[PDB]
């Protein structure tokens, strides 16, 4: 039972790791556009 | 039902993030726009001098 515990708990901390960089992935998309808006406020100002 | 709770009640950065971008974008655009509004009638002002 205590293999089958570690075992069971191993890939769930796992894909904790790969929600958490999922959260993180999108955190970066976020900067990314937001880096493409403040050239769009670029754009804006040079009107 | 904590994995249920969350779905239902969560919100997602990946579309809430953008959404103020664009809201946020808007809002300069609208400033600048609105100043140049003012324009327009000095302009006429300048035109019946």
């Amino acid at each position: 039972s205590l293999t089958k515990q570690y075992l069971s708990v191993s890939n769930s901390i796992d894909e904790t790791v790969a929600r958490y960089k999922a959260q993180f992935t999108q955190l970066d998309t976020m900067m990314s556009k937001l880096n493409n808006t403040s050239s769009y406020l670029t754009q804006q100002f040079t009107a | 039902l904590t994995s249920a709770r969350s779905r239902i009640e969560d919100s997602d950065y990946a579309t809430e993030v953008s959404n103020m971008s664009r809201a946020q974008i808007l809002q300069q655009a609208g400033t600048s726009v609105l100043a140049q509004a003012n324009q327009v009638p000095q302009n006429v002002l300048s035109l019946l001098r």
